[PDB]
C-alpha cells in the first residue's frame, strides 16, 4: 500500500517511523499514544508499590522510587518521616490508570482512523515545518501550559496542604511555606553559580523558601515567554543561524533533555532537601560522616579527650582543620566537609564544629541516626547484595539513590548521542548531500591542490 | 538439497520428531533424577562432601597409588 | 504448512521459558545462598 | 496492602507494571505479520 | 576565594570591565558587516537554509 | 538417510536435548 | 567587502594545510596549553601530596624516576572537588605542593577533545560528505571523560582519578578491581568482546582483501605498486573471496554487500566501547558487579568454595594493603 | 583410476561444508574437545583436586563452572585413560583431572587441522595463503600459554582452567606473583590489540561515509550490485579529509589492508615471547635502583612501590587457599595489613 | 595573582566570543551546494 512500503518512500521497516515526517495526522496519534503509555506506567507502578507495602521497614529498605515523591509532596506522612496511611497513593494511581484509557483511545483514533493530513480540513491545527510563525505559536502555547504547571506547584506548596520540610524546627513535618523568597539576587545567584565543589550550581538549594521562590520565578518567566513567542516571529539574527526542519527541532529538543537528565541524576545523588534522607536514605558523604561521628562518640564515652588525640600520620584522629580553617571530622572523610544535615547542625558554631557542644551536648537520637546511616550506606551489587565488594550474602538492599542516578545518567548519555546523530543528519539533508557524493560534480576535484 | 526452509514444513518430519524428542528429554530427566550420574562421574552428593570420620578436604597426594587413595577417601 | 512467522514464535516462547526457568532456579534452590 | 475491598485483584496488579513492554514486542509481531513490507 | 558563590567568579570590577571589552570588540567587528539588517516583510524566505545573501 | 548433513546435525542435536533435559531436572534439586 | 567577511572566509577555507574552522578556535589553544603544561610537569615537577596525609609522592624525571614509573600526580585529597586554579594559591610553590597541574591539564584537555569532535564534523560538512565519523570518535572521548571527570564526581575527589602515567594506570586498575569487582560486570565483558572482535575482524578483512589481488606486478617489485591513486577497483575479487569465505565455514554466512560489511565493522567496537564506558560511569556511583560469595552449601550447612571465592581472596589481599596510612575506621565508605 | 584418485575426487567435491583431506584430522578432534568441555562443565567436580565445586550438578551457574586442572601430585603425566594412574576406571580418571588433558590434547590437533584446512581451501580456489599466517597468531598464543607455561612450572596444576571465573583467577594470579603488567611484552600486545580495534572502526566509518550516490532512496544499503567494476566510495575525498584533519592519510589500498592484517598478529606474537619468558620465572619484577634508594632513604615513594605492596598483599592473602596441597598455615599476626581495615 | 586572572579572563572571553560570533555569521550557507 502507498505510504507504507520501501518502494514508495525508502525507509525500510527497521526505520519505518520516519515515514511520518510529512504526515501530520498520524504523528499526533503516535505522540498521544506514547503519552498514554507514560500515564499508564505511572499509575501501574504506584499501585504495584502500594500492594507490597510493609508498615515496619523504612521506605528505602523496600526498593520504592515512586512512593517517596508523593510522601515528599505531603501525602500520608507524619512527624519524623513515618507513613500513616496509603489511601492517597491508591487514589493517585487509580486516577492515572483511568486517564490512560482516554489518552490511549484518542491516540488510536487520531492514528488509525482520522485524516492523514490536517492541512486541508482543520487549518488551525496545521503546519509545514517551515512556517516559523506557526512553530513559534505552538511553542508559546505549550510553554504557557508549563508555566501554569509551575504556578500550580507553588499553589500546592503555599495553600493546599503544604509540603514536607526536613529542616523543620523539631524534626521533619508537613508545614505551610508562608514567606517564599522573591529577591532575584538569590535565585539568579543560584542559577549563575559555579558547579565545582563548595558551590554545586543548582543542586545546592538547601531550604524550602528558595525552592518555592524559584518555582514562582520560573512560572512568571514561562508565561511571559509564551506570550512573547506567540505574538512575534523570529528576528533576522536567528533566521540566518538555524536550520528550519523537523529533524533539526528534534535534535534541539534532544540536547536539552540530555542536559536535564544529567542534572536530575546529580540531584538524586547529592541533594537532601528535595530528597529528604528519611525517605531515600543517606547520601554518599552522609554515611562516612556518620561513621566518623559514631566512633568519636564511642571513644569519648570510653574516656578519651577527643580533641588532642593524634592519628597515625600525626594529623588528628577525630578532628582537624579544613584548608580554609573550619573544624571538621578527621580521617579519609576530610573530602566531604561540605556536608550539611539537620542532625549535625546542632553541633556547628560560627567556625565549624563546637568543641564544648561535642563534649557534653550529644543526644541519643543523634547517635541512633548516625548508627543507622552508617549501617545503611549506598553500596551494593547488581543482584542486590549490599555492602562492600568483598562481603558475603546476608542482606538484600540497594538504595534507590544509586538506581535513579545510574539509570538517568545512562539515558542522558544516550540522548546526547541522539543530539549528535539526528542533528548531523538534519543538517546534511538540508544541504542536499545525505545520499552520497555526486559523481558527476565531485567538489574535491575543483579545489586547489594541497 | 531440499533446504531447511521447507524441511521445517514437512509433516512427516514433525510427527517423527514429536515421537522421538520427548523420549530423549525424559531419558535425560531420569538420568539426573535416578542419581546414576553421581555414580558414573563420581560427583559427591550434597550430603557426601564430609563423612563422619573425615572432616577435611580429600586431596590426592600420590601419583601411582591414586586408585587406593581414592577408594580410601570415598567410603573406607 | 505452517507459515514462517508462527514457528519462530514457538521457538521464541520455548527459549524465553527456558531462560526464565534458569533464572528462577538461580534465585531458588541449589546455589541460591 | 491494598484496601480491603480490592485485595482479591492483587494478582492482576502484580502484572500491570510490565504491560508497556509487551507493546514494544507487539510492534515487531505486527511487522512480521505483513512479512516485513 | 574558593568556597564563596560570586557570579561567574567575578570578585573585582576590572574582570567585569575586560569581559565587556571582549564581547563588545568582537560584537563591533561583527556589526561592521551584519549591522544593516532589517525586519521588513521582504527579507524573509521559504526554505530550510537562508540563502538570501545578507 | 546417510548424508553428511544428517550425521552432523544429529550428532550435534541428540546430546543437546539430553543435556537440556538433565539441566531442567537439576533445576529442582534441593539440598 | 568588510574585514569580518575576509576573516570568516579565511577561517572556513578548505585550502589550508590544516583545517581551522570555528571549532578550531576552541581546539588549538586548549590542546597547546595542555601539552606545554604536561611536558613541563612530567620533566621537572616536585613531589605532590596526593592523599592529604602530608606524605608527598615523587613523579618527575628529575626526582629519580624513569619513563615507566613517571607520572603527573592527581590533586590532593584535602581539596576534594574544589576548583583550584593558580590564582587561588598563596604562592606557586603551594600550588605545586597540592597537585595543581592535574586539574589544568585535565580540563583544557577535555575541552580540546570535544572541540576535536566538532572540527571533524565541520570538515565533513564543508567537504560535502556524510556526517557520521565524529559519532564513531565519540566512544574514546566518552571513555576518557568517564574516567577522568565522572569517577571523581561520583567518588567526591579529584584524587581518585586516573594518574597521567604508565604505572599509575596499573595502580588505578588494581584498586578499582579491589573496590568495585569489575570483571564481573557485564558491561566490561561487552567491552572485552568488542576489542577482541574488532581485532579478529580487522585481521580477517585484511587477509581476505590482500589475498584477492589481481596480477599487475610479477616478481621484482613490491605488490603495493599495482594500485594507483585514483584507480577504479572494488576492494576484493568477488568469485575467489566469496568462494573462500563460503567454503571455510557454512555457505550461509558470507557478506556479499560491501555496505553492510563496512557497517558491521564500524558498529561492533564502537558499541562495545560505549557499553564499557557506561559501565565505568555507573560503577562510579557504587553499583558494583555480580556477587557470588559463599553461594554453595552442603546439606549440613557448611560452605563449599568456588572460583569466585578465590577471586574474593585476591580482592581482600589487594584491599587491605592500599593506602596503608589513610584509613582510621573499619569501613572504607 | 585407483583408490587414491577416487577418494581425492570425492573429498574435494562441492557440498554444504568443505571436507578435504584435512577434515579427517579436524572434525573428530574438535568435536571431542567441545563434547569434553560440555560434559565437564555439567557433571564433573573439582572436589578432590582443588577443593572446589565447578559443575551445574553441584550448584554453579554459567559464570562459575569450569573444567579444572589435574592435581599437583601428578606433575607432567599425559594422564591417559589407560595410563598407570587411572588404569581404566573412567570414574577415577574423571576424579583425578583427566578431562583437562583430554580437552587440551585433542584441541591442539584440532587447531592444527583448522590451519591445514585454510591452506587447502586457499590452494583449491587459487589465492595466496594470507589467512593461514593470521590464524598462526592465535595458534602461537594458545600453544605458548596453555602448554609451555605449565611445562616450565611444577605441574599442570598451574595452567588456566577452561572456565569464565578461572580465567579471571589466572589474570589476578599472574599479576600478583609475576608482576605481569610491568613486562614490556604484554605492553606491545596491548598496543597491537587496541590498534586493531581502532583500525577496524576508523575504516568502516571512513568507507561508510564516502559512498558515491548510486541510488535514489535513503537506504544506501540497496544501492550496490553484488559486484561491479567501479568502487563504491571516493578515495580522493577520504585522503583529503584525513590529511586535513589528522595531518597524514593513506593513499594505497593494498598497504592499508596489509597494515590491518599486520598489527594484531604482531601484537599476539609479541605477547607469546613474554609468556614463554615467564614460564622459566624470568620475569621483570624489580627496578634495582629504586629498591636500593627506598631501602636507604625512608622517604622515597613512587607508584612503583605502591604496586609492589599490592602484589605482596595479593600473594600473602591468596596463597593459603589457592594452593591447598601445600598445607600453608598463616597465623593472623603474620599477615601483612595496613591500618584500620 | 590578580593580573594573571585578568589576563586569563581576557583570553577566554576573546576566544569564546570568536566562536560564538563565528557560528552566527550565516554558517549553514557555507556548503559546496551554495
Ligand atoms: C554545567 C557545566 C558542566 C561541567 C560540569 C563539570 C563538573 C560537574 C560537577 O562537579 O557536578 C557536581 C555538581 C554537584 O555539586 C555538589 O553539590 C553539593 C551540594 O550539596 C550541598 O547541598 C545539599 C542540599 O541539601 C546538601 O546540603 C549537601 O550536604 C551540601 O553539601 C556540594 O556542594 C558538593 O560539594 C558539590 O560537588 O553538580 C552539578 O554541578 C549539577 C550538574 C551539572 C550538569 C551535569 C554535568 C554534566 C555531567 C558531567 C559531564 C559528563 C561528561 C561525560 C558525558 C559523556
Ligand atoms: C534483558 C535484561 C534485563 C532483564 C533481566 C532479567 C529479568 C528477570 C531477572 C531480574 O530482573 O531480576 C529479578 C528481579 C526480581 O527479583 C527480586 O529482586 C529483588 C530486588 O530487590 C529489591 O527489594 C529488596 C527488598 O524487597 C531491597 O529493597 C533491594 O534494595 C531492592 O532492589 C530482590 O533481589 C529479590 O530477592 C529478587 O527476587 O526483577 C526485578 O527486580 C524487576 C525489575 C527489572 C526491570 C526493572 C528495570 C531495571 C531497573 C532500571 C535499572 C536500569 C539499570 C541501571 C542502569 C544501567
Ligand atoms: C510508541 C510506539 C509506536 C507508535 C505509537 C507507532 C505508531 C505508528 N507507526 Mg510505528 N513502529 C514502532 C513503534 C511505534 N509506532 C516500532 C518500534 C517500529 C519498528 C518495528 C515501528 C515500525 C513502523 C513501520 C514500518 C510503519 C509504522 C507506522 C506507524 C503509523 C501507522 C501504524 C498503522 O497503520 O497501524 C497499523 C496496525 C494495525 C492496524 C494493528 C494494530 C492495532 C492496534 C494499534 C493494536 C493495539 C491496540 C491496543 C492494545 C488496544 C487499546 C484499546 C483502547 C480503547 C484502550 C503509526 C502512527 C506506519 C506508517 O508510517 O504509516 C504511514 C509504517 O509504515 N511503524
Ligand atoms: C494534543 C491533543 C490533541 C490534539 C491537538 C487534537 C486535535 C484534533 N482532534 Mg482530537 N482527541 C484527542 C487529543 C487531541 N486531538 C484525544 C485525547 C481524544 C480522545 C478523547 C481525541 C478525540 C477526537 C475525536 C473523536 C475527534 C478529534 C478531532 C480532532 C481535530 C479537530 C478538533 C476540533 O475541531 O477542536 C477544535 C477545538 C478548539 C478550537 C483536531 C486535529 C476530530 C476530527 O479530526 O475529526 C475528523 C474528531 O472527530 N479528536
Ligand atoms: C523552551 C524554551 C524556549 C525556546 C526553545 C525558545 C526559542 C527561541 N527564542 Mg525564546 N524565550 C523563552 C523560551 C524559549 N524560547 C522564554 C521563557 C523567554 C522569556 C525570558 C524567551 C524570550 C525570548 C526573547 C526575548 C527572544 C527569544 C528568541 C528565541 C528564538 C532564538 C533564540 C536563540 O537562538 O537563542 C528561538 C525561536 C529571540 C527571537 O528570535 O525572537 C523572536 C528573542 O529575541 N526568546
Ligand atoms: C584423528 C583422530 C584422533 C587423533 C589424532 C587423536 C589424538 C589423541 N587422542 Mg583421541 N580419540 C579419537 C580420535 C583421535 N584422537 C576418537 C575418534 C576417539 C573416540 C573413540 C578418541 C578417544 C580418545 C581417548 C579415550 C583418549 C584419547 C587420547 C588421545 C591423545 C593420545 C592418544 C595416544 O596415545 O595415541 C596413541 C597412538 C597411536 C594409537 C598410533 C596409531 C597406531 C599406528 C598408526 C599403527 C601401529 C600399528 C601397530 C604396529 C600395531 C591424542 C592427543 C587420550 C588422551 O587424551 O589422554 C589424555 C585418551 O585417553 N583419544
Ligand atoms: C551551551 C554553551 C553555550 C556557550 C557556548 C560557548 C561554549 C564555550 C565552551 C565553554 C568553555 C568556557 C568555560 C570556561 C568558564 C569557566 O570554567 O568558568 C569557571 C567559573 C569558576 O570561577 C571561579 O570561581 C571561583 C569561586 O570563587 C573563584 O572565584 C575563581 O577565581 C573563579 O575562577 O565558573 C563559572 O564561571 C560558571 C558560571 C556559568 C555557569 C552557569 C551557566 C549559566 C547558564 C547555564 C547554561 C549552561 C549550563
Ligand atoms: C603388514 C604389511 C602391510 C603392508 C601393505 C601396504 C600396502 C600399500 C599398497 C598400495 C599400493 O600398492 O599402491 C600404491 C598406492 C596407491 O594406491 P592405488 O590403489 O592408487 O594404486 C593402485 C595402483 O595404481 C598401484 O598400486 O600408493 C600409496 O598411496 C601408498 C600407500 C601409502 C602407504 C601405505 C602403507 C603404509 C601404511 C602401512 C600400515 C602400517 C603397517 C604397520
Ligand atoms: C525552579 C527552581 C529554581 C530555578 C530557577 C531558575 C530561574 C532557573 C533558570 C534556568 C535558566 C534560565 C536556564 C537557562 C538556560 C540557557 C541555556 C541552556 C542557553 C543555551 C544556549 C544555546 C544552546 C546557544 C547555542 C548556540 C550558540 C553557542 C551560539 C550560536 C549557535 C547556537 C544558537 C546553537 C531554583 C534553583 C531557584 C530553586 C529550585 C526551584
Ligand atoms: C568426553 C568423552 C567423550 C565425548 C563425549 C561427547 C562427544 C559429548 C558431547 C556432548 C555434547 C555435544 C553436548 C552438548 C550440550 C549442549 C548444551 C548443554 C547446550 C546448551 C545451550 C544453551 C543453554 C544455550 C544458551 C543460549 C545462548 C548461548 C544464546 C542464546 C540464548 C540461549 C539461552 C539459547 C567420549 C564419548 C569420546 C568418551 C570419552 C569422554
Ligand atoms: C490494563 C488492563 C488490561 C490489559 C490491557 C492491555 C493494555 C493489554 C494489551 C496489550 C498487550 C499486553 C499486548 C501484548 C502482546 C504482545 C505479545 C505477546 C508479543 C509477542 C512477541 C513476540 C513473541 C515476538 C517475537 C518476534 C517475532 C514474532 C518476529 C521478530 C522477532 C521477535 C523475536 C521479536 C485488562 C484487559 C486486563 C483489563 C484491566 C486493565
Ligand atoms: O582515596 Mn583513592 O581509594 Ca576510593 O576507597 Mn576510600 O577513598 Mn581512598 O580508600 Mn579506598
Ligand atoms: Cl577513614
Ligand atoms: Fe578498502
Amino acid at each position: 500500500i502507498a505510504g507504507r512500503d520501501i518502494e514508495s518512500t525508502g525507509f525500510a521497516w527497521w526505520s519505518g517511523n520516519a515515514r511520518l515526517i510529512n504526515v501530520s495526522g498520524k504523528l499526533l496519534g503516535a505522540h498521544v499514544a506514547h503519552a498514554g503509555l507514560m500515564v499508564f506506567w505511572a499509575g501501574a507502578m504506584i499501585l504495584f508499590e502500594v500492594s507490597h507495602f510493609v508498615p515496619e521497614k523504612p521506605l528505602y529498605e523496600q526498593g520504592f522510587i515512586c512512593m517517596q515523591h508523593l510522601a515528599t509532596l505531603g501525602y500520608g506522612i507524619g512527624p519524623g518521616g513515618e507513613i500513616t496511611s496509603t489511601v492517597p497513593y491508591f487514589a493517585v494511581g487509580v486516577i492515572h490508570l483511568i486517564s490512560s484509557a482516554v489518552l490511549g483511545f484518542g491516540g488510536i483514533y487520531h492514528s488509525l482512523l482520522g485524516p492523514d493530513t490536517l492541512e486541508e480540513s482543520f487549518p488551525f491545527f496545521g503546519y509545514d515545518w517551515r512556517d516559523k510563525n506557526k512553530m513559534t505559536t505552538i511553542l508559546g502555547i505549550h510553554l504557557c501550559l508549563l508555566g501554569l504547571g509551575a504556578l500550580l506547584l507553588v499553589a500546592k506548596a503555599m495553600y493546599l496542604g503544604g509540603v514536607y520540610d526536613t529542616w523543620a524546627p523539631g524534626g521533619g513535618d508537613v508545614r505551610y511555606i508562608t514567606t517564599p523568597t522573591l529577591n532575584p539576587i538569590v535565585i539568579f545567584g543560584y542559577v549563575f553559580r559555579s558547579p565545582f565543589g563548595g558551590d554545586g550550581w543548582v543542586v545546592s538549594v538547601n531550604n524550602m523558601e528558595d525552592l518555592v521562590g524559584g518555582h514562582i520565578w520560573v512560572g512568571i518567566l514561562c508565561i511571559v515567554g509564551g506570550v512573547w513567542h506567540i505574538f512575534t516571529k523570529p528576528f533576522s539574527w536567528a533566521r540566518r543561524a538555524f536550520v528550519w526542519s523537523g529533524e533539526a527541532y528534534l535534535s534541539y529538543s534532544l540536547a536539552a533533555i540530555s542536559l536535564m537528565g544529567f542534572t536530575a541524576s546529580l540531584y538524586a545523588w547529592y541533594n537532601n532537601t528535595a530528597y529528604p534522607s528519611e525517605l531515600y536514605g543517606p547520601t554518599g558523604p552522609e554515611a562516612s560522616q556518620s561513621q566518623a561521628f559514631t566512633f568519636l562518640v564511642r571513644d569519648q564515652r570510653l574516656g578519651a579527650n577527643v580533641s588532642s588525640a593524634q592519628g597515625p600520620t600525626g594529623l588528628g584522629k577525630y578532628l582537624m582543620r579544613s584548608p580554609s580553617g573550619e573544624i571538621i571530622f578527621g580521617g579519609e572523610t576530610m573530602r566531604f566537609w561540605d556536608l550539611r544535615a539537620p542532625w549535625v547542625e546542632p553541633l556547628r558554631g560560627p567556625n565549624g564544629l563546637d568543641i564544648n557542644k561535642i563534649k557534653n551536648d550529644i543526644q541519643p537520637w543523634q547517635e541512633r541516626r548516625a548508627a543507622e546511616y552508617m549501617t545503611h550506606a549506598p553500596l551494593g551489587s547488581l543482584n542486590s547484595v549490599g555492602g562492600v565488594a568483598t562481603e558475603i550474602n546476608s542482606v538484600n538492599y540497594v538504595s534507590p539513590r544509586s538506581w535513579l542516578c545510574c539509570s538517568h545518567f545512562f539515558l542522558g548519555f544516550f540522548f546526547l548521542i541522539g543530539h549528535w546523530w539526528h542533528s548531523g543528519r538534519a543538517r546534511a539533508a538540508a544541504a542536499g548531500f545525505e545520499k552520497g557524493i555526486n559523481r558527476a560534480n565531485e567538489p574535491v576535484l575543483s579545489m586547489r591542490p594541497i | 538439497e531440499r533446504p531447511f526452509s521447507d524441511i521445517i514444513t514437512s509433516v512427516r518430519y514433525w510427527i517423527i520428531h514429536t515421537i522421538t524428542i520427548p523420549s530423549l528429554f525424559v531419558s535425560g530427566w531420569l538420568f539426573i533424577s535416578t542419581g546414576l550420574a553421581y555414580d558414573v562421574f563420581g560427583t559427591p552428593r550434597p550430603n557426601e562432601y564430609f563423612t563422619q570420620d573425615r572432616q577435611q578436604v580429600p586431596l590426592v597426594n600420590d601419583r601411582f597409588s591414586a586408585k587406593q587413595e581414592l577408594e580410601d577417601l570415598t567410603k573406607g | 504448512r505452517v507459515p514462517l512467522w508462527l514457528v519462530g514464535l514457538v521457538g521464541g516462547f520455548a527459549v524465553i521459558t527456558i531462560v526464565s526457568l534458569f533464572i528462577y532456579g538461580s534465585y531458588s534452590g541449589l546455589g541460591s545462598s | 496492602r491494598l484496601p480491603e475491598a480490592y485485595v482479591v485483584f492483587s494478582p492482576l496488579v502484580d502484572v500491570f507494571p510490565v504491560i508497556p513492554v509487551f507493546f514494544l514486542l507487539l510492534a515487531f509481531v505486527w511487522q512480521a505479520a505483513v512479512g516485513f513490507r | 576565594t574558593e568556597g564563596t558563590n560570586e557570579w561567574f567568579g567575578v570578585d573585582d570590577i576590572r574582570v567585569l570591565a575586560v569581559l565587556f571589552i571582549g564581547h563588545y570588540f568582537i560584537l563591533s567587528l561583527w556589526l561592521g558587516q551584519y549591522g544593516n539588517a532589517t525586519e521588513d516583510d521582504d527579507a524573509d524566505f521559504f526554505g530550510e537554509i537562508d540563502y538570501t545573501g545578507s | 538417510i546417510f548424508t553428511f548433513r544428517w550425521l552432523a546435525v544429529h550428532g550435534l542435536a541428540i546430546p543437546t536435548v539430553f543435556f537440556l533435559g538433565g539441566i531442567t531436572a537439576m533445576q529442582f534439586i534441593q539440598r | 567587502v568588510s574585514l569580518w567577511e575576509r576573516f570568516c572566509a579565511w577561517i572556513t577555507s578548505t585550502e589550508n594545510r590544516l583545517y581551522i574552522g570555528w571549532f578550531g578556535c576552541l581546539m588549538f589553544p586548549t590542546l597547546l596549553t595542555a601539552t606545554s603544561c604536561f611536558i613541563i610537569a612530567f620533566i621537572a615537577a616536585p613531589p605532590v601530596d596526593i592523599d592529604g596525609i602530608r606524605e608527598p609522592v615523587a613523579g618527575s624525571l628529575l626526582y629519580g624516576n624513569n619513563i615507566i614509573s613517571g607520572a603527573v600526580i592527581p590533586s590532593s585529597n584535602a581539596i576534594g572537588m574544589h576548583f583550584y586554579p593558580i590564582w587561588e594559591a598563596a604562592s606557586v610553590d603551594e600550588w605545586l605542593y597540592n597537585g595543581g597541574p592535574y586539574q589544568l591539564i585535565v580540563l583544557h584537555f577535555l575541552l580540546g577533545v570535544a572541540s576535536y569532535m566538532g572540527r571533524e564534523w565541520e570538515l565533513s560538512y564543508r567537504l560535502g560528505m556524510r556526517p557520521w565519523i565524529f559519532v564513531a570518535f565519540s566512544a574514546p572521548v566518552a571513555a576518557a571523560s568517564a574516567v577522568f571527570l565522572v569517577y571523581p564526581i561520583g567518588q567526591g575527589s579529584f584524587s581518585d582519578g586516573m594518574p597521567l602515567g604508565i604505572s599509575g594506570t596499573f595502580n588505578f586498575m588494581l584498586v578499582f578491581q579491589a573496590e568495585h569487582n569489575i570483571l564481573m560486570h557485564p558491561f566490561h565483558m561487552a567491552g572485552v568482546a568488542g576489542v577482541f572482535g574488532g581485532s579478529l575482524f580487522s585481521a580477517m578483512h585484511g587477509s581476505l582483501v590482500t589475498s584477492s589481488l589481481i596480477r599487475e606486478t610479477t616478481e621484482n617489485e613490491s605488490t603495493n605498486y599495482g594500485y594507483k591513486f585514483g584507480q577504479e577497483e572494488e576492494t576484493y575479487n568477488i568469485v575467489a573471496a566469496h568462494g573462500y569465505f563460503g567454503r571455510l565455514i557454512f555457505q550461509y554466512a558470507s557478506f556479499n554487500n560491501s555496505r553492510a560489511l563496512h557497517f558491521f565493522l564500524a558498529l561492533w567496537p564502537v558499541l562495545g566501547i560505549w557499553l564499557t564506558a557506561m559501565g565505568i560511569s555507573t560503577m562510579a556511583f557504587n553499583l558494583n558487579g555480580f556477587n557470588f560469595n559463599q553461594s554453595v552449601v552442603d546439606s549440613q550447612g557448611r560452605v563449599i568454595n568456588t572460583w569466585a571465592d578465590i577471586i574474593n581472596r585476591a580482592d581482600l589481599g589487594m584491599e587491605v594493603m592500599h593506602e596503608r596510612n589513610a584509613h582510621n575506621f573499619p569501613l572504607d565508605l | 583410476r585407483g583408490l587414491f584418485d577416487l577418494v581425492d575426487d570425492w573429498l574435494k567435491r562441492d557440498r554444504f561444508v568443505f571436507v578435504g583431506w584435512s577434515g579427517i584430522l579436524l572434525f573428530p578432534t574438535a568435536y571431542l574437545a567441545a563434547g569434553g568441555w560440555f560434559t565437564g562443565t555439567t557433571f564433573v567436580t573439582s572436589w578432590y583436586t582443588h577443593g572446589l565445586a565447578s559443575s551445574y550438578l553441584e550448584g554453579c551457574n554459567f559464570l562459575t563452572a569450569a573444567v579444572s586442572t589435574p592435581a599437583n601430585s601428578m606433575g607432567h603425566s599425559l594422564l591417559l585413560l589407560w595410563g598407570p594412574e587411572a588404569q581404566g576406571d573412567f570414574t577415577r580418571w574423571c576424579q583425578i583431572g583427566g578431562l583437562w588433558a583430554f580437552i587440551a590434547l585433542h584441541g591442539a590437533f584440532g587447531l592444527i587441522g583448522f590451519c591445514l584446512r585454510q591452506f587447502e581451501i586457499a590452494r583449491l580456489v587459487g589465492i595466496r595463503p594470507y589467512n593461514a599466517i593470521a590464524f598462526s597468531g592465535p595458534i602461537a598464543v594458545f600453544v605458548s600459554v596453555f602448554l609451555l607455561y605449565p611445562l616450565g612450572q611444577a605441574s599442570w596444576f598451574f595452567a588456566p582452567s577452561f572456565g569464565v571465573a578461572a580465567i579471571f583467577r589466572f589474570l589476578l594470579f599472574l599479576q600478583g606473583f609475576h608482576n605481569w603488567t610491568l613486562n614490556p611484552f604484554h605492553m606491545m600486545g596491548v598496543a597491537g590489540i587496541l590498534g586493531g580495534a581502532l583500525l577496524c572502526a576508523i575504516h568502516g566509518a571512513t568507507v561508510e561515509n564516502t559512498l558515491f550516490e548510486d541510488g535514489d532512496a535513503a537506504n544506501t544499503f540497496r544501492a550496490f550490485t553484488p559486484t561491479q567494476s567501479e568502487e563504491t566510495y571516493s578515495m580522493v575525498t577520504a585522503n583529503r579529509f584525513w590529511s586535513q584533519i589528522f595531518g597524514v592519510a593513506f593513499s594505497n589500498k593494498r598497504w592499508l589492508h596489509f597494515f590491518m592484517l599486520f598489527v594484531p598478529v604482531a601484537g599476539l606474537w609479541t605477547s607469546s615471547i613474554g609468556i614463554v619468558g615467564l614460564a622459566l620465572n624470568l620475569r621483570a619484577y624489580d627496578f634495582v635502583s629504586q629498591e636500593l634508594r627506598a631501602a636507604e632513604d625512608p622517604e622515597f615513594e613512587t607508584f612503583y612501590t605502591k604496586n609492589i605492596l599490592l602484589n605482596e598483599g595479593i600473594r600473602s592473602w591468596m596463597a593459603a587457599q589457592d594452593q591447598p596441597h601445600e598445607n600453608f598455615v598463616f597465623p593472623e599476626e603474620v599477615l601483612p595489613r595496613g591500618n584500620a581495615l | 595573582m590578580l593580573t594573571l586572572k585578568i589576563l586569563v579572563y581576557t583570553t577566554v572571553i576573546f576566544f569564546v566570543s570568536l566562536f560564538i560570533f563565528g557560528f552566527l555569521s550565516s554558517d549553514p550557507s557555507r556548503n559546496p551546494n551554495r
